[PDB]
């Protein structure tokens, strides 16, 4: 299928408590593989998946230098943003950025990304053309003017079409035993009485990877989206994910309800009913 | 590897 | 500031089998800003060996963290997750319910 590599950068000011913390985490699809944290006793890029551990010293040192540099750039960014919004020196603020590439089944670039947000609001983003910017407000237009003069989009484009796609393809190969393995969900329907009149049917999906799944309840074949409690997909802790969906049904109408599960790891989409 | 972000905001 | 209050799910890695070892999870998501305090509780007391994931965030910029610890369920013991965040007037406690 399609694949992506993404980096998630969080920088948080903390006036009175040192300089802004900078953390970068890298993902291939749903699999975290690196971290850097300026608050570690010895900040360095560190492996967080087994397959990346075979990269050599020069990979780790190059990434560590990049993240120490990015640490300084985000701290200067945070000072500038404070000026752009006329904000006091006394408050804590957050600067986030996510960037990376998506590739198709044939390894070709599908699209690149480079988005930033300030205090939780979209601030500036590289457009899909990888050549122009969308600024959210007059503050971000100042950033846009700086980045146009410094030709940041051209340099981002080079990274995204070159390094990012090449290294995503390398990681996918080195980690193929996990990254290119879809694990299907283990599924069950549980039944939880509420009262004499109603009961909860809960459809479980456990242990699956990647996180993408469709888990739906139908009544006489009509989707029950409006009456379904669908919890957010949640990490199990072992790289896999979990999800469930529940509907409240009239007592004795259980068999009119079917749970349908679609996941890349299943040989066939699943149709589940309550088996008492 | 990561990208070094060419400018402060 | 945009501020977003956390969602909290408390659950086990594997379906719970009284007496069989397992992992207790507290997954906090959808919140902003990133400062948050999370404790895993056993019979109202704070568990000491609790690991957590590296801070990351979703497509809508909201943060998420997974706190976890090894544990062995039993009929008498009650586990919970206690979360504090600037958006909450008091720390929220969520009890582990093995059917959720
Ligand atoms: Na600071
Ligand atoms: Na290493
Ligand atoms: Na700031
Ligand atoms: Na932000």
């Amino acid at each position: 299928g399609s694949h992506s590599m993404r980096y998630f950068h969080t920088s948080v000011s903390r006036p009175g408590r040192g300089e802004p913390r900078f953390i970068s985490v890298g993902y291939v699809d749903g699999t975290q593989f690196v971290r850097f944290d300026s608050d570690a006793a010895s900040p360095r890029t560190e492996p967080r998946a087994p397959w990346i551990e075979q990269e050599g010293p020069e990979y780790w040192d190059r990434n560590t230098q990049i993240s120490k540099t990015n640490t300084q750039t985000y701290r200067e960014s945070l000072r500038n943003l404070r000026g752009y919004y006329n904000q006091s020196e006394a408050g804590s603020h957050t600067l986030q950025r996510m960037y990376g590439c998506d590739v198709g089944p044939d390894g070709r670039l599908l699209r690149g990304h480079d988005q930033s947000a300030y205090d939780g609001k979209d601030y500036i983003a590289l457009n899909e053309d990888l050549s122009s910017w969308t600024a959210a407000d007059t503050a971000a237009q100042i950033t846009q003017r700086k980045w146009e003069a410094a030709r940041v989009a051209e340099q981002l484009r080079a990274y995204l079409e070159g390094t990012c796609v090449e290294w995503l393809r390398r990681h996918l190969e080195n980690g193929k035993e996990t990254l290119q393995r879809a694990d299907p969900p283990k599924t069950h329907v549980t039944h939880h009485p509420i009262s004499d009149h109603e009961a909860t049917l809960r459809c479980w999906a456990l242990g699956f990877y990647p996180a993408e799944i469709t888990l739906t309840w139908q009544r006489d074949g009509e989707d029950q989206t409006q009456d379904t409690e669908l919890v957010e997909t949640r990490p199990a802790g072992d790289r896999t994910f979990q999800k469930w969906a529940a509907v409240v049904v009239p007592s004795g109408e259980e068999q009119r309800y079917t749970c349908h599960v679609q996941h890349e790891g299943l040989p066939k989409p699943l149709t589940l009913r309550w088996e008492p | 590897p990561e990208m070094t972000f060419f400018s402060v905001k | 500031m945009i501020q977003r209050t956390p969602k909290i799910q408390v659950y086990s890695r594997h379906p719970a089998e009284n007496g069989k070892s397992n992992f207790l999870n507290c997954y906090v998501s959808g919140f902003h800003p990133s400062d948050i305090e999370v404790d895993l509780l056993k019979n109202g007391e704070r568990i000491e060996k609790v690991e957590h994931s590296d801070l990351s965030f979703s497509k809508d910029w909201s943060f998420y963290l997974l706190y976890y610890t090894e544990f062995t369920p039993t009929e008498k013991d009650e586990y919970a997750c206690r979360v504090n965040h600037v958006t909450l007037s008091q720390p929220k406690i969520v009890k582990w319910d093995r059917d959720m």
